[PDB]
Order: C-alpha cells, then structure tokens, then sequence
C-alpha cells in the first residue's frame, strides 16, 4: 500500500520544511501538506507491480538460430549469455550484481525448403537439445558420440507437443553474478578489459534426431530466459545509448535527451 | 554550542579539519567493518596493519578552469604507489578495504561555481573504437587524475576511452549519477565534500591489481565563473583514507 | 486411471505464467548468500531518489553540460518567465530521461505527487526571489506572472539555505493517469517567474544558473508493466 | 503439506499450492514479496536531519 | 577473445612486420584448435585469400604465391594464447588487410590488421 | 555439509603431525591448521552431488539400431548389456560389484527412404517393443507367432506421443552384479575367460506393427539406461585406456599421462 | 471428469528427471542383500585416498615407471629447484590422471584443501633437507629459493619418519574454482628446493628418488556433474 | 499416505510425494541420501595412529 | 610416545621440522613479548602487522670447508631487505623485535665435525 495524505491548516511559524540543502545529498522528502492546505485522503493504491520479482520475472526471447536435416549445417550451438537481446539485457543492467534462479523454455518450428524432390513423405520430426557444462566435451559433428548425454542434461521433444521447459539453479563461483566488471582477467592487465570467469553457464546444442523426409527441412529454435527468486544490489543509471557489442559497454555518444523549440515551450 | 557545518576526522596520525562542510554520506548506510567468520573463504589468518595502512593519503591537486570537463580516479589503483598500503598489496594476493573520500576546494564569496563528487563502484568504461577495449594506461593513471573530454573522442583503430563527459564513458545520463552515494560542492554553500564507502564486491575478497572496486568522479554541472581582478588559479585536493583494510595470500612482490 | 478433462488453454505457452518445471541439474548446492550493500526490493525506492533534470534541452545544448543548467540574470524588468514545461514525466522530453522518467517508461499508469528541488548556483553576494508555480489543466498555460499566481505557487527567496522544494500536489479526476501523452488525462503546467530582480554588488557576475532535481513522493505508484520504446535492436550482438 | 495463501484482490480470496519437486529451485516465483526500505538511497547521511529544523 | 582485434600497423620497407594475434579461451571452448590467416589484397582482386594455415597441430605455408617462404609463426607453442606471424621482407605489395581467425568450438574469434608500408 | 576450519596460533612443541610414514598405508589426514596459522571459518559447502545415487542416476544412451517396414531386415534384436556404450560403462566400472534398479526409456524416430513409389499415403506408425527373458523363445520372423507376448512384457507405442518408459527390478542369481569376473565358466578352464552367468537380463525385439505406407520407411530405436537405488562395493581405479571389446578388458598399452617440456614447467 | 490444464514441458524427455514409471515385471522377489566389504556411499571418500602422482611426466618417461619417481642427488650448490608444477588438479597433466584428478573431471567446480605427501626413497645413511613451498596467484612462479620462501613453505628434514606432508591451504577470492583451465580463477604454484645438500657416506649411492601422494582434505567438495573428455568412442563395441 | 520432505535449499522448502505403484522398484531415486564413512579406505590399519604421536 | 629429539616450530605461514635436535634455548629465560604501558615512551599507537612481519626468512647458504674460519650476521640488518619486515622498518623510525635462530646443517654418520651457534648482543667489533 502507499502513505495516506494528512489534512492540514494554514500555518505561520519559524519552521521552514521547503527550505533545505541539496548539497548534503539528502532527499528533501517533503509531503504536499507542508507547502499547501490538503484534505485527509485514505489512499488504497499498492506498490505491488513495481517489485524486482514482478519487474524481472517475465519470459524474454534471448536468441534464435536455425539448423537443417541435410546439407553442411546440421546442428546449432549457442553459449548461454543474456547480452544477446537488448531488451532483457537493459532490464538486468539496472543493478550491478543480481542473483536469481533461471527457467528455460524453447519454441521449435520446422519450415519445408524449396526443392525439386518428389513423393516427399514426412515423419513426425523429433529434436534433441543438449546442455553442456563449462569444460565439457563439445560434439564435432551431428552423428558424434557426444550426443549420448550420459552426464549432460538433455531434452527430447516431438512436434505437436507443449514446448520443453527446465529449471536451472543459480550457478556462479562468486556469491552473485556481476553485470559490470571493471578490470582485466590477467594479473599483468594485457587482455580484453571487462572479461570475467563469472556469469559462465554453458552451451546449448540442438539437432534433428531423424531426417524425417527426403525433401530438405529447416528448423529455427528460440531460447527464452525467465529469472526466478531474483535479488538486486547497488542500483545504477539505465542505459542511455544503443548497445553495439555484447562483450564491451562500448557506445556511441548520444544527446542527453530530445530537444524542443525553446525553453518556456509546453510541447515537443 | 557546536556548529552544524563544522567537523574533524582523525585516522591514524593524520587529521583533517573543515570549518564549512554540508554533512557526511556513509555509503548505502553501511560503515566499513572487517570480514566475519561466516562470510570468509580464505582459510589463512588475515593480516591487519591498521595504523599504517589506514591513514589519510593526499593525491596531487588539479586546476579548476572555466572549460574543465571533469576528472576521475580509481580508488584501489590511486593508492597503489603510496605508503605501506601500496607495499602491502604488492606482497599480498587478496585485499578487502573501505574508503573515506574528502574532496577539498575553496573560493571567495565573489567566485561562483558548482561541482559533483560521486563514488561509482564497478565503473566499466567504454572505448571509441567500438570493437576494442580501453588500454590500461588510458583507463588507469596512478599518481595523476584522468580528465574527461568535452567534444566526443574521434573513432578510429586504437584503444582510447570515450571520455565524453555527458555519457561519462559509461553510456548513461550524467544527471542520473546521483543514484550512487554522492555530495555536491557549491562555492556559495560548501567548501568540501566527505563520503564514507563500505567495501562492495560480489566475492568476499579480490585481487587489488587487475581489479578496481570503486571509482571517484568530480564533474562541474555549472562552470567556474568570476569578475576580473579576482583569483584566476583555483586548485582541488582529494584526500583518500583506507578503512578496516585486511590482506591474505602472502607471496613474492609483483603484479 | 483417474478420469480427467482438459480445458481451453492446454499445451500453451504464456510468457507471464507461474508454473513448476523439472530441474535440469538435481541436488545442486548453490553458493551461500553474502551481505552486499544497497540491496533493492522495489523499483519505487530507486524512483524516490533526486535526479538532475535538463530543463534547457534546446538546440545543441543537449550535447553539452549546458542542458541541465538554467540561466538567470539582472534585467531592468519584473514578472518575466525563467522557464516553463508541462507535467508529463513519462512523455515530456525534459523528464523522459530522468531516473523517474526512465522507470515510468516500463509502466502504463502512474499516480502520486512529484517533488521539484531548485538549487541556486550563484555567488554568496548574489541575491534574488523567484515564483515557482504549478497551474491545473483546463486553463491555458499562464503567460504573465499575474495569471501564474492564481495556481499552486511558492515564493522562493535566495538564502543561506541553498535549495527550495516545490511539491506538485496530485490533482486529477481519475485515480491514475497515462505515462504516454494523452489529452483526456492532462497533467498541468509548471512555470517559474521573477518575484524580484537578481541583485549583485560590484566586481560580481550578474549571470547565474539554477539546477532542478525531480523525485517522487511517498504516495507514488505505477501499473501495467510494458516494454520501453527507447531501446531498439535490428540484429543480435 | 498444502500451503494456503491469500490471492491478489482489490480494495474498498485464497489459493492452495503444493511443491511436487524437492529441487526447490523448481518452485514458482515469489510474486507476493512487497517490502520497502528506501531510507538508504534517499538519506545515507551520518546525522539525522529533521525537516522542521533548517538543514545547515 | 583476441586482444585489440581491430588495429593498423605502419612500418617502412624491408623492416619485417610483426602481426600480433594473441587470444584467450573461455571455459566452454573444448573443441580442436584451428588457426587460419587469410589476407585481403589492396589490389581489389579476389579477397579472403588464405596465406598460412595451422590445423591438426601442423603448419601449411603455401596458400598464396607472392609470400613464398616469408610467413612464419613467431611463437613455437601456438596452443598458448600468442598466435602471431611476422613477414620478413616488407614490400610495396604487402599493403592490404590481414585477418586472423582463432576457432575453438564453441566460439570463433577474428582479428583484422591494416598493413601500410612506407 | 563439510568440516569447518579451526583458528590456530604459532606453536613450538615436540608434537610433529606433518612427519609421518606412508608405508603404513594410512592417509595422513593433516588439516591446514597443523602446518600454518589459520582463521576460524564456518564452511556451508555440502557434498550432495558427489553421492553414488547422484553420480550414477542419469539416463545414458547405451544402444541404437534400425529396422524397415519392408525388405529383408524387418525387426531388430539387442541383448541387454551396458558395455555397448563407453560413457555409462566407464562410470559403472568404477566399483567391482554394483546392485541397482533399472529404468528403460526408448526414443523411436521414422525417416522416409528415397523411392520411385508415387501417391504415398502414410498412416500413424505403431511400434511394438517386446522384452524376452533368458531361455525364452525368440521370434524367427516379423510375422511370427511369438509376438503374442502372453507371458513376455511388451509395450505398444504410437508416434506423436511421449516415449515409452518401464521400471525393471534388480535381476541377478547372485547377490550383486559383477563388473569384473576373474576366471573361466568351465571347471576345466577351457572357455572364454571372464564369462559369467551373472549380469544376464534379456533381449529386446522392436518391429513395425503395420506397414503404414506403400513407400519404404526406416525407424531407429535408441535404448536409455537410468540406474536407480544404486549400491557400490570395493572401489577400483578408473579406466586409463580406450575400450576395444565389450566382452574382455583387452586394452592397448597407453602412456600413464601426457608429457610436458620438462620438470619445473608450469604449463602443458 | 476433473478439469485439467497442461503446462509447457508436457510429453518431454529430460534425461535428468525423477518420475515414477510402471514395473515391467510385477510382484518380483529380488535376491536378499549380502554383507560385502568396502561399501561406497560418496565419491569424496574415494578422492580422500592418497594417489601416486607422476611429477616427472616428460619425454618417454610416461611410458615407464620412471614418470612417478622424482630425482635428487649430491650437488656442489644450494637453492636449486627439485621440481615445479601449477595448482591445477583437474587440468594439469601431473594431476589429470590421479584418483583426485580422475574424479575431478566429472564435475565443473571444486573447493577445498589438498594434501601432498613426499616419501624419501634413499638409503638409511642418506640424509638431506628440502623446502616444500606453495606460492599464491598474481605473482610470477618463484625462480630462486629466496622468492619461494615468501609463500606458504615447510622445511622438511630426512629422518626415521619416512614422509613429510605439505598441506596446500585454500586461498581463493571466489568460493569455488574451475576444474578446466581458467585464468580468472588462478590456483597457484607448487615448487621444491634444496634447503641443504644431500649428504651420503662412502660406498653409498648419492642419487636417490622421492614419491609424491596427492589426496583431498575434509573440506573438499565438487559441483555441476559433467562428462569426462578422456573416454572417447567412434563406434559401438 | 503422503510423505512430506524438505527440498534441497541453499544456506546462509517442503515437498509432498505419494507412491501410486505397489512395485516399490517403480519409485523415484533416493537423491537425498548423504552419508560419509571414508575411515575404511583412508585408515584400514589395526592399531589407531594419533597425529600428535610419531608414526613409528 | 613422542621423541625427545623431535620438534616442529610454526610461525606465520612457515613451518620448520627437525627429526634430530638437542633442545631449545630461550635466551636468558625471557620469551619475546610486546611493550607494556608502564615501560613505553613513544605516545603514538604502535603498529603490529604480526602475521606478515613475524615469519621464517631463509638466508643464503654457506659451504663448511675443512679450513672455514667462521661466519657472522647482524640479525636486524640481515632481514632489512627481506619481505614486509624489511619494508616496515624502511617506513618506521622506531622498531622493537625478538628473534628465533634455527641454524641447520646435516651430514652422514661417517662425517665428523663440530660447530658453535651463539647470539651476542651489542657485538662491537
């Protein structure tokens, strides 16, 4: 809920709430009643939707890639990082350190490519998505022995069913993930600035278990990241300029804000 | 009958005295303290010099001209070559410390100007190349103060930090910098700004060489102005004192 | 073998849902929580912190530190307007980029009071009096200091106290407004005039500047979570 | 072991939730967690400042 | 991750140009290391032409005729982050764009060096 | 959870914990505090994921074979043995005797083969998987009378549905399965060395219940083995060289480990 | 007839799941449990057992029993280095094949102390003193015995007691490290020097060998179960 | 006959499980079974050896 | 069942182990301790690093030949360039410390020799 307005009457006194000093870095926190006559009001409005759990706990598409049932490209590999999509990324960059659980949902759709192949019979396509931990072996080819997934979590999905969903616990050698790292990985400071061993989750591999049809088919996989049980520390100013590279906060200088015809102008 | 705008801070064998100050900003309400046995990780006994390491270290002054864009410092890096503190980290692998930043600047009633003193943790700065990262020398200037650029830095093939004052090198609005612990010095009301910062990092302790926890930035929103026959040269001295410092991982000196 | 009947909405993916999913890694021990300062539990706390607002956002000034500063001087006249802008924190260019405006762009409705703090940045010898004022909707933006006085106003005198705070009271027909520009839910007009002329002594600048800080009150709320237009993307990074 | 909690309702009812996984990170989001503490961001000063009293 | 991937090197004729392509690998990277040095000519003729290749722990020095026995890897480890080459005899023709590719699945890193000879 | 570090001070005494004898075959078990000054630390780390149930209880592909809806090969037969796949096998060979429950999951995908057949109409393909106990009759042909499965457990699966799954109880004449058998089945020692009547489970037969389409279709079946309620006895050293034959531990001599440029070298 | 609604993740096969399935054979009586010695209930117990480590893994020595042995002798000099290797149990070649290294390859993170036991294998008349030492990260591998002494070190004297144990303390910024090679989470450097020269009498060999045994402490844990790269397969057996 | 047990949670909540088969080998894995007894592998010696006292 | 001639001293992050020692001579019966508030003179608070300063520092070895006359060291001076101890005094006017001297030398049963280890305060030469 929120604070209720308090009724006030005309007051003549030495007390001066409005006068203050902004140099102290202290917010004035002056209610409307201090500077004007108000009427008692019983506010029933509640700050429920402005909470971090409500703000950050929504599914947002972070990356979509495609693969084929034939040809050179037969499998797709993506390393887990949320800086791929500007939207979810900007919301996350609001704070310095964030600790949260992760929920992954994948939407897979297959589109038949143009071909001269005739008498095409298609069998229900089955897709396998394998998650590889950091330092784990990565499959060289689509028909590699790695796809055994003995100790690697993997999900098998058949088309016409609800999208596959799995819940990942917070993984970080450090106490919390770091959105911004100031420094170099090397003790000699001769490496890419801002690189951190933190925020490393894993790599996702997606392929077709079976060819399905003689004719060519291309499938696109979209990865959705929904934060859960989120925690935030040290709030910082929101991004003002468009993101150029995921690896570095490199930006192009941008006008503080939009202009107007002149001061004293009530319109844009 | 004490005065609200009168104060004195005593750390080690150094004392600062201000007869015209606004107040003291204690970070996010947390006062520098040592590591508890529950949140610690390094099993070896921590070494705390206390008197030698924690004391006021005065850096070189800067000149506040009418066109001065702004200056910035790396708190861990700045004190790396000064006193025992600098020597201590040279011989220690891990280091956890808090700081008290007392920016000093004075001028006559006739002089009019305004400055912003703010401590920004993890201030990752951008680069003009838009493909490379800023060089160590450009980002870090030990025994010096790195300055901001009014006009945008030229884009080319190199490692130069975008010194744009309005984006401040972090690609964010300069006006939104008040979210972090900060204080304002106006030559009509303040003569100094004092800020106490608690140690803030994701990990319990971290390397003090390749990693910088906080960054001090002094930016003038309203420029320095005065009539002729007045004092043209106006300096700014920054005094930083470590608080509750402790180190782990004794080894041969180096980085 | 229990008889079951599915209902409309089965095997569907709603982005904003709250269901239980299996854990990809079972029996995983996470790192113990560590005490980190400035923990945030609500977006409003961030929006209650004073943010510098660039009132003079005109021409090439938005590319310089001059946009934030507001000019005042000694003029042989009275009742002149220092500045003027509408009460549109979500839509107006002046507030669209403040900590308040940046947060108000992820929500559809907003209801509460707004605090405006003005800090005189002149010399100690410089003195003056201004008329900060807020005018309700349904009346044309006041054009003279006579018209502006009619609405909620605060006479500010330069003094040892560096800043004076003007608190815009919440005066609306409906319980909420719209962050996007909307004629029906008109906010109001905020203007500043010279109550008295700036007075300076000899060998002292007659041209000073002012700083504006905008934060929210203890009765400010937002609703309907929506995406922010500002951030744009044509390809992945 | 069913947890009964109050649903989000307007002003001026109940729901039952059970956990089918022992993982716990497999649980739903804590939507009903409204706590406010802006004192640290708004006033992180050392000496408390009373509004009636003048700042300096 | 390659340090300063975009850069420009300026050297006089016959001064021996050293091209630095030092990289750093992430934990996920666990695939075979493959280095590929491809040169784009300033002549505006066919571009993306390979000069020297390092794969299967073996080196190939014959993919571009003009540079015959002139491109050698500066470091003998090569698996180490340092994967640099040096042209011994700088010539007027040398002017062009040189691209260094470090491929270790998952993730591919590329570095582009503009070479000008006075 | 794990042991908490204990704070210590400089000590000068006759006690000598570091000095010991490794000939006794006794691990020294010396904490850090015995040889150096430490600070009290409250460890909260837990050895949960290192348990045998957590280590071995994951689904791992052990064998995949294919069959057709026409032609010579119409059914596929595989005898139950986990030595087919090196991954799951190496994890199991960590101990000498292991007793555990077994869970079987089968993933079946059908791919249309190239053909000149025209007007191909496909009907939802139904696959039958039959488990045969040791000594049970084995079907000679696809249309044999054995597929009646009167006393043989069998599962019928239709494409577009979740993969079929069944739980098998520990089956072994002996008290526990034996990973390594030293000896001969024959009392005269004139037979294949290491052969044991133990670890014999059964044979799996997979076929298409109906042809489905005029055009040729080939389906591949993958068998997944997930151990449950596992127990381990006598730990042994992990495999150092690559597996050659499932029947015998036959190996090729392999370098103890990788080499380095010289001793005193900090890199590979 | 109960109304039901399916959610994202229905009819999916997650390898690491914990659900109930029907029994292929109903009412089956299993063989009664028998008491077998050396029962294992946790992988860590196996990893706490001393494992011989081949420090001298150079040239063709890895194909012989010489890789495990470490050479020492009487030399007219002091402060020389017996050996040197980094603290990378999961990645370093020296520890990649030990009982500790073999188990650390199925996990992603590892956090705890490590015990190194050195057993002098010389004659009874042979005597000597060595300087076992561990140096923290952020400093270059020590090159002389002066530099090495600065870090955690243990002066070992040959005596009736055959072996001396060096316990590497856990000194890391983060709570866990990475089993795979990682620059950010650098472990440290372990070296051995000659505190005093080996001294032998007449008709006695001046060349001896040492054995190293590496085990984990009572505060060692691992996380994130992953597959081991070592085992490879191109076809079924 | 529902069994309520504690979910795996971090340091510094509950789940209900029912068995629908009488087979019992049809149950889920016993993930929460953490027991440590390395004494047999580390020290299987006949005479207890005190660290303070010298080995021989 | 400990051995009389067996010992181990642990200071800071360094441990020495001797399996053939005679005993330990504690000066004149006084054990190193800090300055009391009654016998102190400097009014400023003393700084005690403790872990960094107090730890074993191994000096360069010497060769014991058949004609070796003898060797000598200045304890405060010897450690002036080693570790934090050396750095600490470089930045401090006053300094008060105690020491533990562990001379090490080993030889086979067949080897025969004899040495004298002695600490002489104020040894004006």
């Amino acid at each position: 809920r929120v604070a209720d307005t308090v009724g006030t009457g005309p007051t003549n006194s030495e007390a001066i709430p409005a006068l203050t000093a902004a140099e102290t870095g202290h917010t004035s926190q002056v209610v409307p009643g201090d500077t004007m006559q108000t009427r008692h009001v019983k506010n029933y409005h509640s700050r429920s939707e402005s909470t971090i759990e409500n703000f950050l706990c929504r599914s947002a598409c972070v990356y979509f890639t495609e693969y084929e049932n034939s040809g050179a490209k037969r499998y797709a590999e993506w390393v887990l990082t949320p800086r791929q999509a500007a939207q979810l990324r900007r919301k996350l960059e609001f704070f310095t350190y964030v600790r949260f659980d992760l929920e992954l949902t994948f939407v897979i759709t297959s589109t038949q490519q143009p071909s001269t192949t005739q008498n095409q019979d298609a069998q229900i396509l089955t897709h396998q998505i394998m998650y590889v931990p950091p330092g784990g072996p990565v499959p060289d080819k689509v028909d590699s022995y790695v796809w055994q997934t003995s100790t690697n979590p993997s999900v098998f999905w058949t088309e016409g069913n609800a999208p596959p969903r799995m819940s990942i616990p917070f993984l970080s050698i450090g106490n919390a993930y770091s959105n911004f790292y100031d420094g170099w990985s090397e003790f000699s400071r001769n490496g890419v600035y801002g690189i951190n061993t933190l925020n490393n989750m894993g790599t996702l591999y997606a392929r077709h278990v079976n060819a399905g049809s003689t004719g060519p088919i291309k499938s696109t996989i979209r990865i959705y990241f929904k934060p859960k049980h989120v925690k935030a520390w040290i709030p910082r100013p929101p991004r003002l300029c468009q993101y150029e590279k995921a690896k570095n906060v490199n930006f192009q200088p941008s006008g503080v804000t939009t202009t107007r015809q002149s001061i004293t102008t009530m319109t844009n | 009958g004490y005065s609200d705008r009168a104060r004195s801070i005593t750390l080690g064998n150094s004392t600062i005295t201000t007869q015209e100050c606004a107040n003291v900003v204690v970070g996010y309400g947390v006062w520098p303290d040592y590591l508890k046995d529950s949140e610690a990780t390094a099993e070896d006994q921590p070494t705390q010099p206390d008197v030698a390491t924690c004391r006021f270290y005065t850096l070189d002054s800067v000149q506040w001209q009418k066109t001065s864009p702004g200056w910035w410092w790396k708190l861990p890096d700045a004190l790396s070559n000064l006193g025992l503190f600098g020597q201590n980290m040279q011989y220690h692998y891990l280091g956890r410390t808090g700081y008290t930043v007392h920016v000093q600047c004075n001028a006559s009633k006739f002089h009019q100007g305004c400055l912003l003193v703010v401590c920004v943790p993890e201030a990752e700065m951008g680069c003009a190349t838009l493909d490379n990262t800023p060089s160590s020398a450009e980002l870090l200037g030990g025994d010096s103060a790195k300055e901001f650029a009014d006009k945008p830095v030229a884009s080319g093939s190199n490692k130069l930090v975008q010194r744009v004052v309005y984006n401040a090198g972090m690609g964010v609005g300069v006006g939104n910098l008040t979210i972090f612990p900060h204080q304002w010095i106006n030559l009509r009301t303040n003569n100094s700004a004092t800020i106490v910062m608690p140690y803030t990092n994701s990990v319990p302790m971290d390397n003090m060489f390749r990693h910088n926890n906080v960054t001090l930035m002094v930016i003038p929103f309203v420029p320095l102005d005065y009539c002729p026959g007045s004092t043209t040269y106006v300096p700014i001295t920054v005094t930083i004192a470590p608080m509750c410092a402790e180190y782990n991982g004794l080894r041969l000196a180096g980085h | 073998g229990l008889p079951t009947m599915n209902t409309p909405g089965s095997c569907q993916f709603l982005t904003s849902d709250d269901f239980q999913s299996p854990s990809a890694m079972p029996q995983y021990d996470v790192t113990p929580e560590m005490r980190i300062p400035g923990e945030v539990k609500n977006l409003m706390e961030i929006a209650e912190v004073d943010s510098v607002v660039p009132v003079q956002n005109v021409g090439e000034k938005v590319n310089s530190m001059e946009a934030y500063q507001i000019p005042v001087r000694s003029n042989e006249g009275s009742g002149t307007q220092v500045f003027g802008f509408p009460l549109q924190p979500g839509y107006s260019s002046v507030f669209s980029r403040t900590l308040l405006g940046e947060i108000l762009n992820y929500y559809t409705h907003w209801s509460g009071s707004i605090k405006l703090t003005f800090m005189f940045c002149g010399s100690a010898m410089a003195t003056g009096k201004f008329l900060l004022a807020y005018s309700p909707p349904g009346a044309g933006a006041p054009t003279k200091r006579v018209d502006a006085m009619l609405g909620t106003h605060v006479v500010w005198d330069v003094g040892l106290q560096s800043s004076c705070v003007l608190c815009i009271p919440w005066i609306s027909q409906t319980h909420y407004r719209y962050v996007t520009s909307d004629e029906y839910t008109a906010g109001g007009f905020i203007t500043c005039w010279y109550q008295t002329n700036i007075v300076v002594p000899a060998d002292a600048q007659s041209s000073c500047y002012i700083m504006c800080f905008v934060s929210a009150c203890n009765d400010f709320s937002v609703r309907l979570l929506k995406d922010t237009p500002f951030i744009s993307q044509q390809n992945f990074f | 072991g069913a947890q009964v909690s109050t649903q989000k309702t307007g002003a001026h009812i109940h729901y039952t939730n059970i956990n089918y996984y022992k993982d716990a990170a497999s649980n739903s989001a804590n939507r009903q967690d409204f706590t406010q503490d802006p004192g640290k961001f708004t006033e992180p000063v050392k000496d408390i400042m009373i509004k009636s009293l003048p700042a300096l | 991750s390659i340090t300063t991937p975009e850069e420009m090197i300026e050297k006089a004729k016959g001064e021996t140009a050293y091209l630095p392509c030092k990289f750093t690998l992430s934990p996920e990277d666990q695939g075979p290391l493959d280095i590929e040095w491809l040169i784009s000519p300033a002549d505006n003729q066919k571009v993306d032409q390979v000069i020297i290749l390092y794969s299967g722990d073996k080196i190939y020095d014959d993919y571009y005729p003009d540079l015959k026995g002139r491109v050698h890897f500066t470091s003998n480890d090569l698996k180490s982050g340092d994967a640099s080459i040096n042209v011994t005899n700088l010539q007027l023709s040398d002017i062009g764009t040189y691209q260094c590719k470090v491929k270790k699945a998952p993730g591919v890193a590329n570095k582009k060096i503009h070479l000008v000879v006075l």
